[PDB]
């Protein structure tokens, strides 16, 4: 086999040392973004049939 | 003796993998489905074909919207790139390709340029400013070109079947940063909104976050049971979704360094060709091999709808920057704009 | 709704042009070249240009003059490199000076340049008994099949006024990663022949792109049997291709290539090298047929699909011409309705 086996181990170390945040915080942030721009989403928010280019 | 040193390196790799698995489990206090339980579901929102783009003579393997949320490009293996006016369904340009085998296309944010590529293993840059002629041909990929995206008019990032992605300097025509470490064919890529990072789907059933400036893999995401054919960033850049041949869609979070949610349904066994978020990121659209496109609630993990306009498998998707329209493309040679 | 009509008019101009291209595209037969590297796929494409089109004129041959020199140099160099691995001394100790000068002069240009000095070096090396002894062992290392062809003709190739013949051009070796497409007309039929060339990937992903092509020409090198196993590796690939669901309506055409080499090689190297269970005599006819059976047994569709097999020498313009005539007939017979 190849000496590249060492490189992977080193990459795994870089994979290993990182800042990891609890899911609930990451999950709340995604909710926060969705609700923030929810009114701006034309697929969620039924923009008036007058203004939309396809009618 | 070489085996003895290889046995050590194997054991060390195993230890490191176990640490990451254990670190990720320590991170989960709760799940996305739990915290979104009080959120009122989208329900079932019915859409309709508002436009049908005709004139492709073969399978459409790719498409990309313009940043003006009007123009879009498509790549078919008929040997043609076609720029469409989505409002009037007028053909703006028809570009003959030197290679009729083309697996991807991209539209520059400035609208000045368009790219395409395929089994020719080359990303070709076409100048849109009478008719259209090629400007640059970027070579050096030993595998097929699966995907490409413009950072700007002078920079484009490509992915290939030779397992590597790349950052290109278009002006010099030379590869700036090479991204290695995928063990399988790279089917797709997606840039972060700020173009600081980009993620890649691959046949190794893993997704990888890369640093564009420093040219390195930051994180590696797993859990898919088959090839990842598509990948897309959540609007804030803190998350991304992946389509796959295992029939499932998976939401991953960057900060959490793990999988948040799986979007799949029993009775859906077909592979997934393409993925795209809506503007708010609440809706995830996925092209399927079953000729349909299913609309998923990103937070609630429920299907919010279904789109069947096509007689052949849906090969690609797109959503306008204004989020006003959804574009599908397929092997049935037709494009459909949904609203 | 007035001035924007000018744009609509241009759209219809475009719309008609697509229709025109589409009509002509439908009448084109699409062939797909497959098989391992060095199987003769590039050679056959050239033969299609030679036979069914103008071929290679003087000016077209002159383009290949550089490649001829490159292939020649790369060949003798490969033998010298193998001499070290196999512990094969030079016949004359002074040839080690030419061997060095070769690598030095091989560095003078990134293209194939040929001067009297380099020619003399390659010639003296090639005549050397040590190099010849390493050549006879070529089954033990990677070497061009056109190696001895160019090196024996070196006196002609070394000439200042030298122009490549059509056989020289057919014999040249070049590797392209990008897919190679070609067009020609034979018997009023239009053909698009596709060579994936060197596509480095997992074939499963791009294989469906070729669904519905008329026929597949799969090239197999007979002489690979004694090389370290390249033949068994080819069978595995063909097993995958022939039985592929995407190719169901595609005619599977199998070329067993380099039959000229295999006939001579079987005089020395036994087939039992490749197939140890082989109890048959070593003869060109029996052994070649045995190999044919091995490839054809791989068909799991035998009740449905048929494998059309040929024994070919792709450098022979006449033999290819004859066999492709049979290829043409199979396409017509197998697909018409
Ligand atoms: N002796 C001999 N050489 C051949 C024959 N067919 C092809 N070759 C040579 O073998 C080499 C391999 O052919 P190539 O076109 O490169 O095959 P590819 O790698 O699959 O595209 C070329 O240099 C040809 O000139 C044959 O029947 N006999």
């Amino acid at each position: 086999s190849i000496a590249q086996a060492r490189k992977l181990v080193e990459q795994l170390k870089m994979e290993a040392n990182i800042d990891r945040i609890k899911v609930s915080k990451a999950a709340a942030d995604l909710m926060a973004y969705c609700e923030a721009h929810a009114k701006e989403d034309p697929l969620l928010t039924p923009v008036p049939a007058s203004e939309n280019p396809f009618r | 003796s070489a085996m003895s040193e290889l046995d050590q390196l194997r054991q060390e790799a195993e230890q490191l993998k176990n640490q990451i698995r254990d670190a990720r489990k320590a991170c989960a206090d709760a799940t996305l489905s739990q915290i979104t339980n009080n959120i009122d579901p989208v329900g079932r929102i019915q859409m309709r074909t508002r436009r049908t783009l005709r004139g492709h003579l073969a399978k459409i393997y790719a498409m990309h919207w313009g940043t003006d949320s009007r123009l879009l490009v498509s790549a078919s293996q008929d040997g043609k790139l076609i720029i469409w006016d989505s409002y009037t369904t007028n053909k703006v340009h028809a570009i003959p390709l030197r290679s009729s085998w083309v697996m991807t296309c991209a539209y520059a944010p400035s609208g000045n340029y368009v790219a395409c590529g395929g089994l020719d293993n080359i990303c070709s840059i076409y100048n849109l400013k009478g008719n259209v002629r090629v400007s640059r041909e970027l070579a050096g990929h030993t595998g097929y070109l699966s995907c490409c995206r413009f950072l700007d008019d002078n920079q484009i990032v490509t992915s290939s079947g030779d397992t590597t992605c790349a950052l290109w300097d278009i002006e010099t025509g030379q590869q700036t940063t090479t991204f290695t470490g995928h063990t399988g064919d790279v089917m797709s890529l997606s840039l972060a909104p700020d173009t600081r990072l980009f993620v890649s789907g691959a046949c190794d059933a893993s997704a990888k976050l890369w640093d564009v400036r420093e040219g390195m893999c930051r994180q590696t995401f797993t859990g898919h049971e088959s090839d990842i054919n598509a990948i897309c960033f959540f609007p804030n850049g803190n998350a991304f979704a992946t389509g796959s041949d295992d029939a499932t869609c998976r939401l991953f979070d960057l900060r959490a360094d793990q999988e948040l949610m799986t979007y799949s349904h029993d009775n859906i066994i077909c592979g997934i060709t393409s993925v795209s978020f809506s503007k708010s990121g609440r809706l995830l659209l996925a092209g399927y091999d079953d000729f349909n496109c299913n609309v998923w609630d990103a937070l609630k993990a429920d299907r919010a709808g279904v789109l069947a306009g096509h007689d052949n498998r849906v090969s690609c998707l797109g959503v306008t920057d204004d989020g006003m329209a959804v574009a599908t493309g397929s092997w049935d040679s037709f494009l459909k704009i949904w609203n | 709704s007035a001035e924007d009509k000018a744009a609509v008019e241009r759209s219809k101009m475009i719309d008609r042009n697509l229709r025109e291209d589409g009509e002509k595209a439908a009448r084109e037969v699409k062939l797909l070249l497959l098989g391992a590297g060095e199987s003769g796929k590039s050679t056959i494409v050239k033969q299609m240009k030679i036979i069914h089109e103008a071929g290679y004129s003087e000016e077209e041959c002159k383009q290949y003059k550089a490649v001829v020199y490159s292939n020649t140099i790369q060949s003798i160099i490969a033998i010298i490199r193998a001499m070290g691995r196999l512990k094969i001394d030079f016949g004359d100790a002074a040839r080690a000076d030419d061997a060095r000068q070769l690598f030095v002069l091989a560095g003078a240009a990134e293209e194939g340049f040929m001067t009297a000095e380099l020619a003399g070096v390659i010639k003296r090396l090639w005549k050397d008994s040590g190099v010849q002894a390493c050549f006879n062992r070529s089954r033990e290392y990677q070497l061009n099949d056109s190696a001895a062809y160019y090196l024996n003709d070196l006196d002609r190739i070394a000439q200042p006024n030298y122009i490549p013949t059509q056989q020289d051009v057919l014999r040249t070796r070049v590797k392209t990663t990008g897919i190679v497409e070609t067009h020609f007309t034979f018997k009023d039929l239009h053909f698009k022949m596709f060579d994936v060339g060197a596509q480095r990937s997992e074939r499963k992903k791009w294989i469906h792109c070729f669904e519905g092509v008329t026929a597949i020409i799969f090239c197999v090198a007979l002489s690979d049997y004694d090389l370290v196993n390249r033949m068994h590796e080819s069978m595995k690939l063909f097993d995958s291709i022939c039985n592929n669901k995407w190719f169901t309506d595609t005619s599977i055409i199998l070329f067993l290539n380099k039959k000229d080499l295999f006939e001579e090689k079987i005089k020395k190297s036994p087939l039992t090298i490749c197939y140890p269970e082989y109890a048959g005599s070593n003869t060109y006819e029996e052994a070649a047929a045995y190999i044919q059976c091995q490839f054809e047994d791989l068909n799991k569709r035998k009740d449905t699909k048929e494998i059309y097999t040929h024994f070919t020498c792709s450098t022979d313009t006449k033999n290819v011409q004859f066999v492709f005539d049979a290829v043409t007939d199979v396409i017509i017979k197998n697909n018409l309705k």
